């Protein structure tokens, strides 16, 4: 009922944006800065995951029936827009840490294309850590009247350990790292005068900053709620604490929702490019 | 979006000694440059302390900042006529930790000796 509606309006508003500020961007791709082809490729990381919707809306409308095939795709597709996200983040603000703590930057004065590699490098870590996500998933018929639901597919001897080593890279290493990134240049910039030595190399590194640490906060404050729920449920399995069978409901509820909060920051990233920065 | 007051200046003999201070407000989030004009700096103190003076001073002035209040105060002893003149307070500020450093100029004062 209203969740194909709701499905539709996200991704026409999603594909519309990231669309109109892959096109911009790629109009004078010539010439590229750092952050510049960062927030390119995190755009190409989500028009994907936009272009993903129609399948769930006609999934929450009727059933699944397209098949296996694009069920992986989908799976895939979700579990690395976030591995994806946060490693183009971290490097983002290890470039912002470099420029200016050390100040003594290489990506423009250097190799002509090392970002074009690091960006290569974390595709490539992307897909590594999907794999697991492409090789276990299936449309199981599940024999409940009519029920053809996508789901994983695990031997349960190994469920914990994937859930456990994703969480732990995805969101310990970037976390860790951009946390001791920005401490060092909130620490180095809130104590200095002028940032190398001008009034006009000094202003607009620091808007590019506000630019970048808006960015990061938008996308941390989308991106937590859903992983805090699956370390909620790593340490349920564990045994850890609070096994009553009673909150069931409760985790699955939660990560509906803050599934469906990952969907919205695709549309919530253009809107933020666009107002502030114009 | 900063005032500026200025105090000290007005009548005095000859072969005396002065005080001129100089307070900011408004919405500053930071200082970090003050100083005293004539269209030449005759006194200038940064954050750090360090005192610099212009070539025309032979240490005789005295420049001394209070970052407690945000006020500077510069002493000048054995006056002379020459210096009567114009004296304008300046100072360097950031109003926001993403903002551009800017300077605003004082409204000055006149000194006048003998
Ligand atoms: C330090 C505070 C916080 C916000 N921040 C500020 N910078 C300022 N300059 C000011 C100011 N008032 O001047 N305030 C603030 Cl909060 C810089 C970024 N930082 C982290 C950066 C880390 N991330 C956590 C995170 C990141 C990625 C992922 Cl995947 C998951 C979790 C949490 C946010
Ligand atoms: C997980 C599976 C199903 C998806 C397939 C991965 C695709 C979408 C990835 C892998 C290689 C990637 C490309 C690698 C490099 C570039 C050059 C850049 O200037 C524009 C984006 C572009 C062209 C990337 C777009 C996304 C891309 C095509």
């Amino acid at each position: 009922a209203f969740l194909p509606a709701l499905y539709s309006l996200l991704f026409l508003l999603g594909l519309l944006g990231n669309g109109a500020v892959a096109a911009v961007l790629l109009s004078r791709r010539t010439a590229l800065s750092s952050t510049d082809t960062f927030l390119l490729h995190l755009a190409v990381a989500d028009t994907l995951l936009v272009l993903t919707l129609p399948l769930w809306a006609v999934d929450a409308a009727v059933q699944w029936v397209f098949g296996s095939g694009l069920c992986k795709v989908a799976g895939a597709l979700f579990n690395i827009n976030f591995y994806a996200g946060a490693l183009l983040l971290a490097c983002i603000s290890f470039d912002r840490y470099l420029n200016i703590v050390h100040a003594t930057q290489l990506y423009r004065r250097g190799p002509p294309a090392r970002v074009t590699l690091t960006c290569l490098a974390v595709w490539g870590l992307c897909l590594l850590f999907a794999l697991p996500d492409f090789i276990f998933l299936s449309a199981h018929h599940d024999e409940r009247l009519n029920a053809t639901h996508c789901q994983y597919n695990f031997p349960q001897v190994g469920r914990t350990a994937l859930r456990v080593l994703q969480l732990v890279a995805g969101f310990l290493l970037p976390l860790l790292v951009m946390a001791y990134c920005y401490a060092h240049i909130l620490a180095r910039l809130k104590s200095v005068r002028l940032l190398s030595g001008s009034r006009e190399k000094d202003r607009n590194l620091r808007r590019i900053t506000r630019l970048v640490v808006v960015v990061v906060v938008a996308f941390a404050l989308c991106w937590t709620p859903y992983h805090l729920v699956v370390l909620v449920d790593i340490l349920m399995d564990l045994g850890a604490l609070a096994r009553n069978c009673g909150r069931e409901s409760r985790v699955d509820v939660a990560k509906s929702v803050t599934s469906g909060l990952g969907y919205m920051h695709c549309c919530l990233n253009p809107l933020l490019y666009a107002f502030v920065g114009v | 979006q900063v005032q500026l007051q200025e105090s000290g200046g007005g009548l005095v003999q000859a072969g005396e000694s002065l005080r001129l201070s100089c307070a900011a407000s408004g919405t500053i989030f930071r200082l970090y440059d003050m100083g005293w004009y004539r269209r030449e700096l005759v006194a200038s103190i940064t954050s750090g302390g360090s005192t610099k003076y212009g070539d025309s001073v032979k240490g005789r002035f005295t420049i001394s900042r209070d970052n407690a209040k945000n006020t500077v105060y510069l002493q000048m002893s054995s006056l002379k006529p020459e210096d009567t003149a114009v004296y304008y307070c300046n100072a360097e500020y950031r109003t926001g930790i993403w903002e551009e450093l800017l300077d605003g100029w004082g409204q000055g004062t006149q000194v006048t000796v003998s």
